[PDB]
């Protein structure tokens, strides 16, 4: 197990998660596979807020799970849940997801120029450029909606782009440190 | 009852003797002076002095006489910092605020010094579980990041769908 892998594991662990993400897999960084019952008496956290983190570690795939049964020595059985890193799907689903927010960025850019630029303030109500022209009256000379009969602003939709163009700098700049580490890990 | 109820009665007497600035040991028979237990049994002596006394880990032994323990609990900012950081690096978990507040009087002062050294979990139960900022990893993001990652949803959606993606965009 090369430390580049823990050290990417723990740079996406907390950053886009909670501090106790962060210290649950450091106890797995310790040791490949923890037993559930030796890992809730390190922590000593709650049993219920502590599984969901689990169940939440489950749904992005960070680790896997197997599990075995055996008898104890008062014969009861038992079902330990047994949990190891396994970073080849890791690094799919931060590839993945790494993706998904790239790909997020230009739908996000095309449905900023997409946006209705038309607003009524009496009916609260977004309307489409093109139903803008429906909406006109040819017999009053002048643009108003149907329903409510009054003056179109166009201003409030030009300030949502504005906001969104400055945070693809700050977006593109905040990435490059994870996507040296996707690099110095493809072999 | 007997042999049972005693120890409860001198372990609050050395406590609150120690809250009033007595450092120094004591003797055992020091202590029952003013316990009213001048009548107690010889059996429990030995007993007390085998057993009691040191298993308790608020007593220590200097040159034969016991005493509170004032340097395991936390009585000072340092102390604080300082086993907060041992807990963090050999993994053996946080403490709880109630701990720290029994063992450090004015313990809000030392938490408004340290101020964002220290970490807070809310436990339902309106408890607080204090844990280390290991500093060496410090990244964060604005709210609307956290919404649009939240926004995305992974749970619900089977693994051939990840796989395939992958290929989709062209990566
Ligand atoms: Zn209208």
């Amino acid at each position: 197990v090369p430390a580049a892998l823990k050290r990417l594991a723990k740079y996406v662990i907390r950053g886009f998660y909670g501090i106790e993400h962060a210290l649950a897999l450091d106890i797995l960084i310790r040791n490949s596979c923890v037993k559930e019952e030796d890992m809730l008496e390190l922590l000593k956290f709650d049993r219920k807020q502590l599984r969901s983190v689990l169940n939440n570690l489950k749904g992005d795939k960070f680790i896997k799970c197997r599990m075995r049964v055996e008898t104890a020595a008062d014969g009861k059985t038992t079902r330990h849940n047994y949990y190891f890193i396994n970073y080849r799907t890791l690094v799919n689903v931060v590839k993945y997801k790494l993706d998904h927010m790239r790909r997020r960025i230009e739908t996000d850019e095309r449905d900023s120029t997409n946006r209705a630029s038309f607003k009524c303030p009496v009916c609260s109500s977004t309307f489409t450029d093109l139903e803008a022209n429906q909406l006109f009256d040819p017999m009053t000379g002048t643009f108003r909606c149907t329903f409510c009969h009054t003056e179109v602003e166009e201003d409030e939709s030009a300030m949502p782009k504005k906001d969104a163009r400055t945070l693809l700098a700050r977006f593109n700049e905040q990435i490059e440190p994870i996507y040296a580490l996707l690099r110095e890990t493809e072999d | 009852g007997y042999k049972f109820g005693v120890l409860a009665k001198i372990v609050n007497y050395m406590k609150t003797r120690h809250q009033r600035g007595d450092t120094h040991p004591l003797t055992l028979d020091e202590i029952l002076d003013e316990t009213q237990h001048l009548d107690i049994g010889l059996k429990q002596k030995q007993w007390l002095m085998t057993e009691a006394l040191v298993n308790n880990p608020k007593i220590e032994v200097i040159d034969g006489k016991y005493a509170f323990k004032p340097k395991y609990n936390v009585r000072d900012k340092k102390a604080l910092l300082r086993l907060l950081d041992q807990h963090d690096q050999r993994g053996l978990g946080g403490i709880l605020l109630e701990d720290i507040e029994e063992a450090l009087p004015n313990s809000q002062k030392a938490v408004k010094a340290l101020g964002d050294q220290i970490l807070f979990v809310n436990r339902p139960d309106k408890k607080k579980i204090l844990f280390f900022n290991d500093k060496s990893c410090q990244f964060s993001v604005d709210e609307e990041f956290q919404k649009l990652w939240r926004s995305v949803t992974v749970d619900s959606m089977d693994e051939e769908k990840i796989e395939e993606y992958l290929k989709r965009q062209g990566i």
